[PDB]
């Protein structure tokens, strides 16, 4: 049981560093450009609701 | 009960007081008391034979 | 799966709305960010930095708002957005915090999952007044014979555990928590003190010991450990008793009983000192902040035995103060001593002389005291107070040609002192306190050899349990010793002494 | 938006990180059986002891 829990923590940390790799991939994409538009229109909706 | 055995034992230690040339009979009786007290604590110490498999 | 839990967590993030007031740090040094912005800030409001650090706003200055970082300075940096959480310091309070080791924020530092709580209540809530209280009339037994008889402990009342450094001060306290298990097991809400131990400035190693001992004695199921460890920063350390008090207030508000043990306000003092000195607020006596009296007084007045209009409840408290060289003279001790209502003064010499608990009877006092003593226990221990008093006076006479009267005092006194030794972390039920003290009072223990006192004690108890646990059950349930019981008890002691 | 991007990227590109049960075995204590059922030795078997005892202690009770 002890090693099973330890292994779960280790898996989570393996996937944590894999998440950093995915973040770098996302910031590579021109999704980086396209999501600025997504933020823009979403903010237009938000700010108009004010 | 166990108390019958032990009451007769300690009464007999004090009867063995009233007889000499029996200076190690009571020491054997003391040993019997010891191990009797040991088996109950042995039994109370117990880990049940089965593994836990409901929860564990 | 590890994937599924992570997937739930990512899924649980989604969108936001207008950040009401941004700030930009002007300068951050010493954990004192001085922020430009936050125009409409509420006093001591919780504010969230870019780094995610949380802060309070102790100084609201005429153009800068001096946030105090709850986090480490490393994470915060100049010009940071300082979002306004917009909620003054409040902590979840409810019933679920029982058996949850939580830090000041309420985040389980033992990972016992999201807190179940019935409210989040401010930690600056002001104590109940004059008329919202009704005088103490309910004992709290600590399972320490000396504490229960020599300095009886009530409810809603406060008494110090003021004593020399690392004399296992926490041990004296922890014993009380253990004894609460017996009453806790019962179903009556009258018989339920939900203890809260407030570990202030205590090293994580210490808290590990605390956690294990409490778990070992199954205490967690009426315990809460509010933990502000040594590492945890000075805002947390400052707000740690305040936070803890709020948790207690919820129980108190429900009209239940509970015991909150602030250990130690000496480290609370240090934290306020750190905050004030770093915020450049006027310094004061013994380099403790000018308003340190005000801080301690605010905390210690929260503890209250409520009125019947407020459906009598309590929040018994036991502050712990660590004396530096035994100096009651020292500014932080003097203040607390004045504020509290009774003191228990543990003494290092006694500890060394093997008396454990090492409570020094002379320097222990209760100003509520015998008002909330068990009636049975009161009966059988008026004598005890006087005998020990005499034993103290006749103590120095222990150097030859000694009066018969003095020698009588000495025999009785030495045996009593030996009797009041107890193996720490074993509490003793009141129904077993009452017999032992009765014997001593009737001086039948005077005859018993000093070396044999320890053996005598356990034997007397087992003998009583064999001989007549009916008497014991009567003592427990009637709680008032009838002449017939006092008769029988004397007989029983005589009979036991004979064997 | 970014939430969706991360959610997608993360989940898809590696759900779990590798794990092996065999490797675990080395790092955990293995079951090992108690040795011997044991039988207690026949204590003071027969009158060899008794004949000895009667003679040895013919001691009276005064």
């Amino acid at each position: 049981v002890r090693y099973e829990a330890s292994l779960r923590q280790l898996e989570q940390r393996q996937l944590a560093k894999s998440v950093i790799s995915r973040v770098q991939s996302e910031l590579g994409n021109p999704k980086f450009q396209e999501k600025v538009l997504q933020q823009s229109i979403s903010e237009i909706e938000q700010l108009l609701s004010k | 009960a166990k108390s019958a055995a032990n009451k007769l034992d300690w009464a007999k230690v004090i009867s063995s007081l009233r007889i000499t040339g029996s200076t190690a009979t009571q020491l054997s009786s003391f040993k019997k008391r010891n191990d009797e007290a040991r088996r109950q604590l042995l039994e109370l110490q117990s880990q049940p034979t089965e593994v836990d498999f409901s929860h564990y | 799966e590890v994937s599924s839990i992570l997937e739930e967590r990512i899924k649980g993030v989604s969108d936001e709305a207008n950040l009401n007031e941004t700030g930009r740090v002007l300068a951050v040094g010493d954990g004192i960010a001085r922020v430009f912005g936050l125009n409409n800030i509420q006093a001591e409001e919780l504010v969230e930095f870019s780094s995610g650090v949380k802060g309070m706003a102790l100084n609201l200055e005429p153009g800068q708002v001096g946030i105090v970082l709850f986090g480490s300075d490393r994470l915060v940096k100049e010009g940071e957005l300082v979002k306004r959480t917009g909620n003054i310091v409040d902590v979840p309070v409810g019933p679920g915090l029982l058996g949850r080791v939580v830090d000041a924020l309420g985040n389980p530092i033992d990972g016992k999952g999201p807190i179940d709580a019935a409210g989040r209540s401010r930690a600056q809530v002001k104590a109940p007044g004059i008329l919202p209280r009704r005088s103490v009339h309910e004992p709290v037994q600590t399972g320490l014979k000396a504490v229960d008889a020599l300095v009886p402990i009530g409810r809603g009342q406060r008494e110090l555990i003021i004593g020399d450094r690392q004399t296992g001060k926490t041990a004296v306290a922890l014993d009380t928590i253990l004894n609460q298990k017996r009453w806790n097991n019962g179903s009556d809400e009258s018989k339920k003190l939900y203890c809260v131990y407030v570990a202030v400035g205590q090293k994580r190693s210490t808290v590990a010991q605390l956690v294990q001992t409490l778990e070992q004695h199954d205490a967690m199921k009426y315990s809460i450990i509010v933990a502000a460890t040594a590492s945890e920063a000075a805002p947390l350390q400052y707000l740690a008793p305040f936070t803890a008090a709020s948790i207690g207030e919820w129980f108190r508000d429900n009209g239940k009983h509970a015991l909150i043990v602030y250990d130690d306000l000496s480290k609370q003092a240090v934290a306020y000192r750190q905050l004030s000195l770093l915020l450049r607020r006027p310094p004061g006596r013994e380099a403790y902040p000018g308003d340190v009296f005000y801080l301690h007084s605010r905390l210690l007045e929260r503890a209250a035995k409520l009125s019947e209009k407020e459906g009598s409840g309590s929040l018994t408290a036991l502050p712990v103060i660590e004396t530096q060289g035994g100096d009651v003279s020292a500014y932080i001790p003097t203040n607390v001593i004045s504020i509290t209502d009774g003191q228990i003064f543990l003494e290092a010499e006694l500890f060394y002389k093997g008396i454990r608990p090492a409570i020094n009877v002379g320097l222990s006092v209760s100003r509520v005291g015998s008002a909330a003593q068990v009636k049975a226990l009161k009966q059988v221990a008026g004598s005890l107070k006087l005998f020990l008093a005499q034993y103290r006076e006749v103590a120095a006479f222990a150097q030859s040609d000694l009066d018969a009267s003095t020698k009588q005092t000495l025999v009785r006194g030495e045996r009593l002192t030996q009797l009041l030794k107890q193996n720490q972390y074993s509490p003793l039920a009141t129904e077993e306190q009452v017999p032992l003290i009765y014997a001593g009072v009737n001086g039948h223990l005077d005859g018993i050899e000093l070396s044999r006192i320890g053996e005598f004690e356990s034997s007397f108890l087992s003998y009583l349990k064999s001989n007549h646990n009916e008497l014991l059950t009567e003592i427990r349930e009637k709680g008032e010793l009838s002449k017939e019981l006092l008769a029988s008890l004397k007989s029983a002691t005589e009979s036991f002494v004979a064997t | 938006n970014v939430i969706q991007d991360l959610y997608l990227r993360e989940l898809k590109d590696t759900k779990l990180a590798p794990s092996t049960l065999q490797d675990a075995e080395g790092n955990v204590k293995p079951w090992n059986p108690p040795q011997k059922p044991n039988l207690p030795e026949l204590e003071l078997q027969g009158p060899e002891a008794l004949k000895a005892y009667t003679e040895q202690n013919v001691e009276t009770a005064h």
